[PDB]
Formats: C-alpha cells, sequence, structure tokens
C-alpha cells in the first residue's frame, strides 16, 4: 500500500517510538503470478499501479577477453 | 540415519491404499498426495458428502472420528480457500486428510 | 614478512627527487627497446632494478619516477615491486647476507653457518648492523643446492661452507678487501665430486660432426 | 638391458664440468653451429616429425611430451593472424634440490642459443625471450656475452645464418619470485605485471604473451634440441624404456658423501645411482631414512621400495610420486624428516603468490600445523586431519603450486606416521597433555599475548 | 491421469512397455488426455486389477497403520484396581 | 525477572548495538537506535524495553554474543504507573549496576550450561 | 549462432563462447560465487563456483570455463558439494569474528552462502591464530576495515575498468597481500560510493551510515 | 519421544460416566509416576540438542571462538 502522508509515522512525545495511524503499513502480499495479483486486486476493488520488472541484458563474456592483443594504443592496463 | 528412512515401507503401503480408493470412487477423487506417513485426498466441493460417507462407512476405512477441519487461503488461486478435513480411524489406527476448495462467495457442503 | 604499507617518515617521499644518471638513462633507453613499442609497461621490472642499482634501495621516488617514464599509474608499479622479493624497499648496508635455509642446506648444516654469522655480529635475520655494512636475511633456495651449504652477499655466491670458514669470510669483508670471486675456498670447481671427476675423462670433446643422422 | 653407465660419446653435453671452456670456438669444436644452415632450411614439420619420434618428454617437472607441445602451436590457419609469435625459455629455477639449469647456462650457453633458434624455426617464432632468475647475475652476464658473440658471428639476428629467417633473443631477468617459473605467471611477468598465474582454458599456444601466441619450455629441453636434431631421434630413443626415453641431468644433493650433478640415462635403479657416481650415502646403505627424487614438490620414498625403483616417469608415479626435475635429496637417519617437511611448508608459504583462496589460505595453515607437529602439541587424530586439509588444497587452485604444497605432507603422513606419534608422546609426558589446536589448559589469553603455552 | 498412466503403461517395477521409440508416443496421448480413467479400469486385465489395485486375494486393502498395537488386558492382582471397580488395566 | 544492561570490568557499557535482542524478541519489546560515538566505537544511543509487552522468554539474553543484557532474578519491582514501567537505557544501566554482584553468582552457575 | 547443452538434466541454449556461469544462470541453476559480477571482468580468485563437467579431470571454475557443444554439466555431485565445503572452510579461517559489529549483518554474501553450502563447525583453533590487516584510511566517504577482506579483487577490477581511477590495487604476496593504495593515497572518482555496495563482505562500507 | 522404551499400562473405564473418567485420571497418576522412576533409572549421556548448528544454536563456548558458529548464531536469531 502507498503511504498516507499524515497517517504514515510520527515520533512519540515520550520515548520516541515510531507511532502510526496507518494500519496497512506492515501488510504485504505475495503472489505467484502478475495476473494473479491483478485479478485479486481488482476483485477486492482496489486502485492499483503495477510496476514492470527489469532484468539484466545478456552480454557474452569470455575470460580470454581480458588479454586480447593491442595493435595500437593500449588505452588500458588490466590488473587481475 | 535419515529419519525419513523408517517410514518408507508404510509409505509404500499408504500409496497402494490410496491407489485403491481413487479406483473405488473415480467420480469424486481428483487426486491424492502421500508426503511421508500422511495421506491426503483431493476432492471437489460438490464431491465432499459422497466421499466422507464412504470414509465413515466402508469397513476398510471406518474413519469415525472427526479431528480437525479448517481453511487455508492462497490468494494467488482463483478458488481462494482450500478446506482441509482430518479424520481418525481408531479401529485401524490411521489418519486421513480430505482437501476441497472454496471461493469467498461459493460454499462447501457441510458434513454436520 | 612482505611488509607492504608505506610509512612516510622522511627519506621515502614523493617530495624527494630522483632521476637517472646518464649512464643509466643510456641503459634505460636500451632496455625499453627490447619490447614492442606498444607495450612499454613490460619494461618496468628491469628499470626498477636499474633504479635499485643507482640508489641503495628502491624508494618511492624511484617507483614514482619510473611510473612517470613508462605510461603508467604508480599503483601498477607498486604492485610489481611489492610482489617481488628482490626489490628491497627499506635501506640496508653495503653487504646483504642471504643465507639459504631450505632442506638441502638444512641437511648440510646451514644452521651452523647462520649462527656462525650471528655470533660474529649480534644481529637477527631482519636486522641491520648499525655500522650499516651487513644486513642478514634468511632466504629460500638460491639455486645452489648440490653446493650444499651456501650463501650470497651481493651478486656472488659462496658455497660448501664450514662455520670455521664463514667467520673467516666475514672478517675478510669487514676489512674491505673481498675474499674470493670463486664459489668456495677451492675444494672443487663448480659441481665436481670432491673426490675428483668420474665422468668426462678426456682432453678433447668428441665432435658430433660425424655422428650425424643421414637425413640432414 | 641393465640401464645405466652410459659411455662418454653418448653424452649430450661436454662442458658440464668445465674442462673445455665456454667460448664460441670451444663451441665450434664441441660440435655446434655446424650445419645450422641446412636444418633451418629444412621444414618446420620435419623438425616436429623428428622431435615426435624422439620421445622427448617435458623436463620442467610436468613431463609433457614436447613434440605434441610444439605441434599444438600451429593450427592450419596460423598464418591468418600474420604478426609476431614468441618463444619463452624458462631458464628460471628455484626448486630446492635443483641446480641443473645453472649447469646449462654457466657451462653451455651456446647450444641453448642454438636450440632457441632451432625450436623457433620449429614453431615459426618471431623472437625468443630467455627468462633467467634475477638471483643469477653472473649467469645472466655469461649468457649475454654468449648471445652477443652469436650476434657477431651472424648466427642469429637479421638473417640468421643466411636463411631469410628472422630471430631475436632477448633476456629478461625476473627479480626473485618462484611462482613465475609457472608458464602463465611467466607470461604475465614478461608482460610486466605482478607474476600471477592465469586460468588454463585460455591456452598459451592459442592466446599468450603480449596477447600473441607463445610456448614456455624449459632451458634444458631446448638446450638438448640441436643435439637430438643432429644425432637423430632413434639414437635418443634407444635409451630408457618404451615411453620413457633418453637422457637427463641428475643433481644429487642432501646427505650424500659426495654431492654432484650427473648426466645419466633414464629408467635407472636408485641404488646404482647413489653408489656409482656419488661415492655413497653418509653412513652406508642402512643410513637411508628416505629419498626425494625431484624437487621440493613430490613425496618421500621410504627405504623399503626405493632399492627396487627406476628413475623414469613410470616407476615413480606407480610409487605415488614424481620424477619432477630429478633432483635427489636423500635424508639422513640422524636427521629429522618433520623438521625438513616443516621447512618445505614454510617454503611454499613464502613462495605462494596469494591469488586464489585455497592455496593462499592453505599454505599458512599447513605451516601452523607443521610447527605444532614438529614440537608435538597435538592429538593423534590431527595428523588424520592434516591429511584431510591437504586433500582440500589438492585440486582446487589456479596453478600447480597448490598440489605442490599438498604432496610432501601426504608423503609424510603415508610413510612416517609412527615417526610423528613418537614425537607426540614425547611431548605428552615431557609436558602435560594438550587439547586440539595446541591449547593446554593452563593456556589462557591475558593482555595482548597468549600465556601458558610455549607457542610454536 | 498419472494413475491411468500407471494402470495402462505399467510401473518401474512392472514395465508393460515394449517399443521404446513408440512407447514415448504411447505415453504422450495419456499425457494429453486421450484415455480416461474408467476407460482404463475397463480396459485393464483382471489380474492387474487384482494385482495392483486390490489385494492378490481380491480383497480391498485395509487402512494402513505404521506400528500395530496388540492389546493385552491385565486382570489379576497385577491390575491397578481389583474386581468390582468399573475401570480396567489394558497394557 | 527484570532486565539489566551489564558493564565490563573497568566500566564499559557492553552493548555493541548488534540488534540481535531486538531481532529475536517474540513480543517486539526491544527498541534500539544506534550511532557511532566520538571514540569511533559502536554503541547504542537509545536502548528501550517495554515491560508491559515483555514475556520473559530469555531469548534476548540467549542471543547476545557479548552477554550485555541479562535477566536478574528480581521480581519485586511492581509499579503504580505505566510510565515507570517503560525502561530506557538509563534504568537498565542502573539495574546492571545494582545487581552486578548477584549476576556474578547467576552466571558462575549458568555459563557452562548456556 | 547458439549452443545447446545439458545442466542438471535441463537442456539449455546459449550464445556461443559465453561463460558456464551464464549457462547456469540461464537454466535457473543456482551456483554460488564471490568474485564474479555481470558488470565486471572475469577472475578466478574465490574458487567457489567449482562444477562437475564430463570430460574434465578436476572440477572447473564455472565463471571462466567457456561454453562448448555437447556439454554435460552436473552441480549436485558429491564431489562438488565437498569442494564447496572445502573452499568455504578455507575462506573462513582468517576471516575475523566481526558479525555483531559488521555492517553487513543480514546482507553478507559470505554469511548467507556459509549456511547453504559451507561446513557446520570450524576446526580453526590455533594458538597463533588468524592474521590481522592494518586499517587503511582511504577517504571520508568510505569506511575501510580490512581484516574482513576475502581478496575478491572486485573493487580493484572495478576502479581499474569502469571508474577510471587506477589508484586501487593488490600489493604483496601470500597472506601479506593487501587491497588498497600503497602510499595511503586518497581515492577520488565521481562514483566512489559504489565500491561499498560491490564488496561482498563488509570490508568497504558506508561512512555516514 | 521414547515412549517405546518405557514400560507402562493404560487405564480405560467401562461406563461412560464422570466416575470412570475420575478413576482413569487417578490411575494415570500412578502410571506417570512409573514413567518418572523408569526414566530416572534409564537416563543416558550425550547431547541434549540436535547435532547441527543450522537449526539450533551453537553453545556460547563455541560461538565466541569459532567463525562458522558465530555466523550460525547470528543467522538463527535474526
Ligand atoms: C609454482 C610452479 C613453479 C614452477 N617453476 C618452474 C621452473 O622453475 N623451471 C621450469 O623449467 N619449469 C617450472 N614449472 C613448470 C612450468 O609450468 C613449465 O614451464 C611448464 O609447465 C612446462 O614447460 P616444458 O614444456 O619445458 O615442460 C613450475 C610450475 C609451477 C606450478
Ligand atoms: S596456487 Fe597459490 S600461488 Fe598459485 S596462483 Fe593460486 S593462490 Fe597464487
Ligand atoms: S544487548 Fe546484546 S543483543 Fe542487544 S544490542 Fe546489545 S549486544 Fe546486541
Ligand atoms: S525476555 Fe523475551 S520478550 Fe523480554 S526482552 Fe528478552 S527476548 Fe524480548
Ligand atoms: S562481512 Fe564477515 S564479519 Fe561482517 S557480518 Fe559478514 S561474515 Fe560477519
Ligand atoms: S576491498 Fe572489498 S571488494 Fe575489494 S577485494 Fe577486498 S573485500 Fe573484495
Ligand atoms: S636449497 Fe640452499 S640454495 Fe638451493
Ligand atoms: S567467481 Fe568463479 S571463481 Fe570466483
Amino acid at each position: 500500500w502507498d503511504i498516507v502522508d499524515v497517517a504514515n509515522r510520527w515520533e512519540n512525545d515520550l520515548i520516541g517510538w515510531q507511532s502510526s495511524g496507518d494500519y496497512m503499513q506492515a501488510t504485504q502480499m505475495k503472489f505467484t503470478s502478475k495476473e494473479s495479483a491483478i485479478k485479486f486486486a481488482n476483485k477486492q476493488g482496489w486502485d492499483f499501479y503495477i510496476q514492470e520488472p527489469h532484468h539484466r541484458k545478456f552480454r557474452v563474456k569470455q575470460y580470454a577477453n581480458n588479454f586480447v592483443h593491442s595493435y595500437g594504443k593500449l588505452k588500458h592496463i588490466r590488473t587481475k | 540415519v535419515n529419519p525419513a528412512d523408517r517410514y518408507l515401507q508404510h509409505v509404500s503401503d499408504l500409496h497402494q491404499y490410496a491407489k485403491y480408493i481413487m479406483a473405488a470412487l473415480p467420480k469424486y477423487i481428483q487426486g491424492f498426495s502421500v508426503w511421508k506417513d500422511e495421506l491426503t485426498l483431493h476432492v471437489a466441493p460438490s464431491a465432499v458428502i459422497p466421499v466422507t460417507t464412504f470414509l465413515r462407512d466402508n469397513t476398510s476405512t471406518q474413519y469415525k472420528s472427526i479431528i480437525d477441519i479448517t481453511a487455508v487461503d492462497y490468494p494467488s488461486r482463483e478458488n481462494r480457500f482450500e478446506v482441509v478435513y482430518n479424520f481418525l480411524s481408531v479401529r485401524h489406527n490411521s489418519r486421513i486428510r480430505l482437501k476441497t476448495y472454496a471461493t469467498e462467495v461459493t460454499p462447501v457442503p457441510s458434513i454436520t | 614478512h612482505i611488509v607492504s604499507v608505506h610509512r612516510n617518515t622522511e627519506n621515502n617521499n614523493p617530495s624527494i627527487p630522483f632521476e637517472f644518471s646518464p649512464e643509466n638513462m643510456k641503459r634505460a633507453e636500451e632496455v625499453i627497446a627490447k619490447y614492442p613499442p606498444q607495450y612499454k609497461k613490460a619494461a618496468v621490472m628491469p628499470l626498477l632494478d636499474i633504479g635499485q642499482r643507482q640508489l641503495g634501495y628502491t624508494s618511492i621516488s624511484v617507483m614514482n619516477y619510473v611510473a612517470k617514464l613508462l605510461e603508467m599509474p604508480p599503483m601498477r608499479v607498486y604492485e610489481v615491486a611489492t610482489f617481488y622479493t628482490m626489490y628491497n624497499r627499506t635501506p640496508m648496508g653495503r653487504y646483504h647476507l642471504q643465507i639459504c635455509t631450505t632442506t638441502p642446506c638444512q641437511l648440510c648444516g646451514s644452521d651452523g653457518i647462520m649462527e656462525a654469522v650471528q655470533n660474529t655480529l649480534n644481529i637477527k635475520p631482519g636486522e641491520t648492523t648499525k655500522d650499516n655494512l651487513f644486513t642478514l636475511s634468511e632466504v629460500e633456495c638460491l639455486g645452489a643446492c648440490v653446493n650444499a651449504p651456501m650463501m650470497a652477499i651481493n651478486d656472488d655466491y659462496y658455497e660448501d661452507l664450514t662455520p670455521e670458514g664463514t667467520v673467516k669470510l666475514l672478517e675478510d669483508c669487514k676489512a674491505g678487501k673481498m675474499p674470493t670471486p670463486g664459489p668456495e675456498n677451492h675444494v672443487r670447481r663448480d659441481c665436481e665430486p670432491a673426490s675428483g671427476q668420474k665422468v668426462l675423462l678426456s682432453k678433447e670433446p668428441h665432435n658430433v660432426a660425424d655422428f650425424l643422422q643421414e637425413g640432414i | 638391458r641393465q640401464y645405466g653407465g652410459l659411455k662418454d660419446q653418448d653424452r649430450i653435453f661436454q662442458n658440464l664440468y668445465d674442462n673445455y671452456g665456454w667460448d664460441l670456438a670451444s663451441a665450434r669444436k664441441q660440435g655446434d653451429w655446424y650445419k645450422t644452415k641446412e636444418l633451418i632450411l629444412k621444414g618446420d614439420t620435419w623438425i616436429i616429425d623428428e622431435i615426435k619420434k624422439s620421445g622427448l618428454r617435458g623436463r620442467g617437472g610436468a613431463g609433457f611430451p614436447s613434440g605434441l607441445k610444439w605441434s599444438f602451436m600451429n593450427p592450419p590457419g596460423w598464418e591468418k593472424n600474420e604478426g609476431p609469435r614468441y618463444l619463452v625459455v624458462n631458464a628460471d629455477e628455484g626448486e630446492p634440490g635443483t641446480c641443473k639449469d645453472r649447469e646449462i647456462m654457466r657451462k653451455d650457453p651456446h647450444k641453448l642459443v642454438e636450440g632457441c633458434l632451432l625450436a623457433g624455426r620449429a614453431m615459426n617464432a618471431t623472437a625468443a625471450y630467455i627468462y633467467i632468475r634475477g638471483e643469477f647475475y653472473n649467469e645472466a652476464a655469461v649468457l649475454q656475452t654468449a648471445i652477443n658473440e652469436a650476434y657477431a658471428a651472424g648466427l642469429i639476428g637479421k638473417d640468421a645464418c643466411g636463411s631469410g629467417y628472422d630471430f631475436d633473443v632477448y633476456i629478461h631477468r625476473g627479480m626473485g619470485a618462484y611462482v613465475c617459473g609457472e608458464e602463465t605467471s611467466l607470461i604475465e611477468s614478461l608482460e610486466g605485471k605482478a607474476g600471477k598465474p592465469r586460468l588454463k582454458p585460455p591456452f598459451p599456444a592459442g592466446v599468450g604473451l603480449f596477447g600473441r601466441p607463445s610456448t614456455v619450455t624449459n632451458v634444458e629441453t631446448v638446450a638438448v634440441a640441436p643435439t637430438i636434431l643432429r644425432r637423430g631421434g632413434d639414437w635418443f630413443a634407444s635409451f630408457g624404456r618404451e615411453r620413457n626415453s633418453g637422457t637427463k641431468l641428475f643433481c644429487i644433493s642432501g646427505n650424500v658423501n659426495e654431492p654432484c650433478t650427473v648426466e645419466e640415462e633414464m629408467s635407472i635403479p636408485l641404488r646404482e645411482l647413489l653408489e656409482k657416481h656419488c661415492g655413497g650415502i653418509k653412513g652406508g646403505w642402512d643410513n637411508l631414512l628416505g629419498v626425494i627424487p625431484g624437487g621440493c614438490s613430490v613425496p618421500i620414498l621410504p627405504k623399503n621400495i626405493c632399492e627396487d625403483v627406476l628413475m623414469d616417469f613410470d616407476a615413480l608415479k606407480d610409487v605415488q610420486s614424481g620424477l619432477g626435475t630429478a633432483a635427489v635429496i636423500v635424508i639422513n637417519k640422524q636427521q629429522d624428516v618433520i623438521r625438513a617437511i616443516q621447512r618445505f611448508a614454510a617454503f611454499y608459504k613464502h613462495e605462494s603468490c596469494g591469488q586464489c583462496t585455497p592455496c593462499r589460505e592453505g599454505t599458512t595453515w599447513l605451516l601452523k600445523a607443521m610447527d605444532r607437529f614438529r614440537t608435538g602439541q597435538a592429538k593423534e587424530r590431527e595428523i588424520d586431519m592434516l591429511y584431510e586439509l591437504t586433500k582440500d588444497i589438492e585440486g582446487h587452485t589456479i596453478c600447480a603450486l597448490g598440489d605442490a604444497a599438498a604432496w610432501p605432507i601426504q608423503g609424510l603422513i603415508r610413510n612416517f606416521r609412527p615417526e610423528m606419534e613418537t614425537r607426540m608422546k614425547k611431548f605428552h609426558d615431557e609436558v602435560g597433555a594438550v587439547s586440539v589446536g595446541g591449547w593446554m589448559k593452563d593456556a589462557r589469553v591475558e593482555k595482548g599475548k597468549v600465556v601458558g603455552a610455549p607457542l610454536p | 491421469k498419472t494413475v491411468t498412466g500407471l494402470l495402462e503403461l505399467g510401473s518401474e517395477a512392472t514395465p508393460r512397455i515394449a517399443d521404446g521409440e513408440a512407447g514415448t508416443k504411447a505415453l504422450a496421448n495419456i499425457a494429453n488426455g486421450g484415455v480416461s480413467f474408467t476407460q482404463a479400469l475397463g480396459k485393464s486385465s483382471k489380474d492387474v486389477i487384482y494385482g495392483e489395485v486390490l489385494t492378490v486375494n481380491g480383497l480391498p486393502p485395509v487402512a494402513p497403520t505404521l506400528a500395530p498395537k496388540q492389546w493385552k488386558i491385565i486382570e489379576g492382582e497385577a491390575a491397578i484396581y481389583p474386581k468390582g471397580y468399573p475401570c480396567r488395566t489394558f497394557h | 525477572g527484570e532486565h539489566a544492561l551489564r558493564r565490563y570490568p573497568s566500566g564499559e557499557e557492553r552493548c555493541i548495538a548488534c540488534k540481535l535482542c531486538e531481532a529475536i524478541c517474540p513480543a517486539l519489546a526491544i527498541t534500539i537506535d544506534a550511532e557511532e560515538r566520538i571514540d569511533g566505537s559502536r554503541r547504542t544511543t537509545k536502548y528501550d524495553i517495554d515491560m508491559t509487552k515483555c514475556i520473559y522468554c530469555g531469548y534476548c539474553q540467549e542471543s547476545c554474543p557479548v552477554d550485555a543484557i541479562v535477566e536478574t532474578p528480581n521480581v519485586e519491582y511492581a509499579t503504580e504507573t505505566r510510565e515507570e514501567l517503560l525502561y530506557n537505557k538509563e534504568k537498565l544501566l542502573a539495574n546492571g549496576d545494582k545487581w552486578e554482584l548477584e549476576l556474578q553468582y547467576a552466571l558462575d552457575a549458568d555459563a557452562p550450561y548456556r | 549462432a547458439e549452443i545447446e547443452l545439458t545442466i542438471d538434466g535441463h537442456k539449455v541454449s546459449i550464445e556461443a563462447g559465453s561463460a558456464l556461469i551464464q549457462a547456469c544462470e540461464k537454466a535457473g541453476v543456482t551456483v554460488p560465487r564471490y568474485c564474479y559480477h555481470d558488470k565486471l571482468a572475469i577472475a578466478g580468485n574465490c574458487r567457489m563456483c567449482l562444477v562437475d563437467v564430463e570430460r574434465a579431470p578436476k572440477p572447473v571454475a564455472s565463471c571462466a570455463y567457456p561454453v562448448a557443444p555437447g556439454m554435460v554439466v552436473r552441480t549436485d555431485t558429491e564431489r562438488v558439494k565437498q569442494a564447496r565445503e572445502n573452499v568455504m572452510e578455507m575462506m573462513l579461517q582468517n576471516h575475523p569474528l566481526d558479525c555483531p559489529v559488521c555492517d553487513q549483518g543480514g546482507e553478507c554474501d559470505l554469511q548467507d552462502q556459509s549456511m547453504r553450502y559451507g561446513r557446520d563447525r570450524g576446526r580453526f583453533t590455533e594458538i597463533t591464530g588468524k592474521r590481522s590487516t592494518e586499517d587503511k584510511n582511504i577517504g571520508p566517504l568510505v569506511k575501510t576495515s580490512m581484516n574482513r577482506c576475502i581478496h575478491c579483487t572486485r573493487c580493484v577490477r572495478f576502479a581499474n575498468d569502469i571508474a577510471g581511477a587506477p589508484e586501487l590495487g593488490s600489493s604483496g604476496r601470500g597472506n601479506d597481500m593487501q587491497i588498497g593504495t600503497y602510499l595511503e593515497k586518497n581515492l577520488n572518482t565521481e562514483l566512489s560510493g559504489n565500491v561499498i555496495d560491490l564488496c561482498p563482505v563488509g570490508a568497504l562500507t558506508n561512512k555516514p551510515y | 519421544d521414547a515412549y517405546d522404551k518405557v514400560d507402562f499400562d493404560v487405564p480405560v473405564g467401562m461406563n461412560g460416566d464422570c466416575y470412570d473418567r475420575y478413576l482413569i485420571r487417578m490411575a494415570e497418576f500412578r502410571q506417570s509416576l512409573r514413567i518418572i522412576e523408569q526414566c530416572c533409572n534409564d537416563m543416558p549421556a550425550g547431547a541434549v540438542k540436535v547435532e547441527d548448528f543450522k537449526i539450533n544454536s551453537p553453545p556460547r563456548n563455541l560461538m565466541k571462538e569459532d567463525m562458522e558458529a558465530l555466523i550460525h548464531h547470528f543467522l538463527l536469531y535474526t
């Protein structure tokens, strides 16, 4: 749940406990599927935003990449 | 020694018993699972009263005592709740579980 | 042990200048030309050695300056001269006792040699004399193993030793005159049996010019 | 068929004792640079043909046959890179027991020069680098004077002996690291970084020095090359056994009455090695505690079976051990073996480059256990445990320094276990009893130090 | 449908499958749902019904217990109550 | 019984603010804020226990590697206000001060069994 | 343009010449590691990703072994589980007891892989004990506590390659290898607070936090 | 939980009343006392927790000197 700006958290008079009036701040659900989460979310009648994931771009790596022959300027010094 | 090694023979016995029960009621038993010394029959909701009756009344089963029945919600499924039933045969000293499903709105039939 | 981290007390500064004597710059320009003109950096191992020939040791001014000369950051030459044993980084005296203590020397009385050295002086294997003439260092295998107890001073090895004979040799070097260019006091040549020679019993080598194969 | 006691004209080197002098005319009537012209104009494959049926195994310690090592360097599209190809001669050694490489370059620099060109023709190499140990100052001066008189004679250089063939010998001096004797750490030390080994599936024959293809072969095995090119391959193959064939420099040291270095045929019994040319053992044949063929990096042979043993690759690896470089360090019975192997483990801890974690974290633990076992602050199971943690280092490293450091400890535990337990019970009732890790029960940590224990 | 597969193809103890190349595609249609389960019960032999589904004598298998407990009522004066009390020792 | 933050010999607070007692507490009674102090040493700025939601499982004492918080066998500290029953860092340091002679006796007999 | 092989019975296709660790990540197979990273060069330092490969005598490092056709890879070999416990116990011998004071408590790679792959107990109990590394003041942004370094080279590879600040490096042999500027030189670059998310152990960490 | 190894008998009433439910408790007292003396006689030595430190904690002797055990102690509690 997105936070409420007045009800999120405030520090106590007394000891400085984090007090809250928002009650869905600790609830968090797990779903197997994205369409599972969407079906449950509009089945319960909730306004939702969905965030698309970001995976890593596949790039081919070789260990022999590290020491290929310099014809011109070296322009780099490896360490290992 | 592995603690799961002491179960195995009985677990094989349990497998055979369950393969019989599915063969005896093909209209009503969607599946079964044997984990380790624990049998679970997977049965549909409109199929629960013909199965429990069988489990109460067949001389091989005789699951007389109701033990504990409850629900578990998986919110990622279409049918949100699954309803589990635990039975004890004090004659044959054996337990069984019966799992059906239910949505928030649709019922399960009562075995009271 | 390897000691790495640099203390900046004084006499090891980037503030302190250093550059080659023109003989050593002659040698340096000769040395860099041995490698391809791309890979100039490959010549930093001999050039630091050249700096080690000029100064008593390898300071940080020498390593900074050779990093200036050869298209390099100084951490890349800090790695190179920290990885190697022979780049002595803290100042020593004139002679550098290198006594080998590994098993072919140990089975042949290298301990008698080393305490015959450190009874003569009173110094321990990392310590310098405060005359700054001798610095002891116990060292691994110096490649003279059949010459079975041995040691090294600067570039010359001294072999087949006796604890009677090494106090002899170091009273020779504390007088300034160098004892022998030879490897021991003259019991064999290089690798002989001390008996004599069992093998190569001739006065002219056999030419292999007639023992040739037919295929040429 | 009694292998042993070769003649004199079947020797490969004739200056190994210096009666003939090292200079160039000394090398001419020694018999070298005699028909260089004709063998350089012979084909590269005919050189590799001859080296292949020679049976020339590797003399760096690995033992790999260098006919197939020299023919791995040219896949059939090798001219399709068309640049410079390099040769590297490993003239470094610091392996304990060994001096045979100093014996090559002090005595015979010239047929090293020759074999460098002859192998560079065999591999179509552009140049060659000699890597001598930086400890060997006078030896490097020896070799530079000899290759500059090879330049003056026109025998190598712009056009080597009138052949149209490029060749440069340069000499690089490595300032005191023993891990740089390995192929790939040698390759890296020549490129000018810290001399650490790389991983193998970038093979150096494919991808190597300066990013250009390269081989690293030992100073001996190319100093033998022009001799066996001249004499022919089957005259070399007559010596030794079926796959173990030919000659070898043997440097026999340690506790012999007469330490010396030999040139002797392979597959030879160890008893008529040690008594024929070494005087004998200091105290006779019963004064043998153990024997190390090869350098630091192979296990002990105990006395029972090293009477029966041949000194090839075959009869040592079925004795769970290696020929290595055939340095033979015999052990006096009046000397201690666990002091010696503590010294070996300290050598491996000092000479480890420190790159991969099992070798670098293993050599320190091997030393910390071997000092503790030398004085004896141990339980009798910890020797057991010591075996386990040599099995941990054994095959999980980059280079072969890790299994080099594994092996002498394994030979000690296999062959001298009651030798260790005698010292341990000697500790057990000279002093009180000990826990695991060397702790006694008065031993406590007070301010700074540890007190209560004599701390090995 | 895996119990149909166990009834029609067989078992790893009891393989009723020749034609390994064709046994994969014989697996396949049951994995697609070609056969149904009561069709498998009708197709299958009587001694496979009496071997794998039922007991070898043709009886239903009894509800299994791990460790069976055989009772032994102690009734003499080793009992906890003498006779006349409405509670018994069962051991 | 009640809680105490012990001290070292020669007086040092022992609580290196590792948050383990907070992470394990089954009733979420512990709350800690931690800051690096002037020495560069890691200490708690703020330590706090609610004794109204404490359940006396002893997990906070079992968890601490330094053994900084312990349970003293005092049960006789019954109060009249809730504010008195919220123990900050200072009340618990005063407790670990007061009961230290006793906690010697407790941990001389417990520490092998732990 | 692609190569098909087998990991754990799974059949996987990957672009030619890639790393075996990339084949394992594509097939869903979890392989533990300490000195491999997507945005960095390949080093074979930490020896953690050893893997059983048919037609190979020794377990090979999965991060620098290139992909070849007809390849059969096993990760659940008894030899591989033994190798992972061995290399873990080797890592843990000189690594100091700083887990209550380390900043990577629930975020230590070493620590979460020590449960899943490492040994239960420890046999390190010498009197002489672990080594100790001098603390190295780098700068005001990076707190630096180098007893708990595992020499993964990852910071050095990064500041070499991408940050363009060549002041980091590895100076020494054996256990006396250190990872820092050799002179006690301050490290600048425009992204120097990125080396502290990169170190898997807490040796380089956040100074205001 | 080692009720195989301990010998005892069981009281079972006959009429379904509160009196036999009382009598079987008064006898289960006796049977529990029989368990207690058989378990004090037959107590063995050995570990009291399970053997591995990945499901319950190492002892404080060990986790204050062992690196592995400090890792396991830190993780079983967070
Ligand atoms: C730690 C280590 C040190 C080595 N030192 C040497 C050496 O000093 N001299 C040598 O010839 N080979 C040495 N080797 C073996 C080298 O790798 C050798 O150059 C190569 O493996 C074989 O070359 P070859 O074809 O002549 O046998 C060493 C290997 C390792 C792992
Ligand atoms: S085995 Fe040891 S010395 Fe060799 S590369 Fe690995 S860590 Fe370095
Ligand atoms: S009392 Fe113990 S567990 Fe709590 S923060 Fe302090 S040291 Fe950690
Ligand atoms: S005794 Fe239990 S509830 Fe109380 S503070 Fe400690 S861990 Fe929390
Ligand atoms: S980095 Fe090391 S000391 Fe710090 S928490 Fe992780 S395992 Fe413990
Ligand atoms: S400083 Fe950190 S990232 Fe760099 S090698 Fe050391 S532990 Fe790894
Ligand atoms: S072992 Fe002493 S120098 Fe070779
Ligand atoms: S990550 Fe593959 S070995 Fe370090």
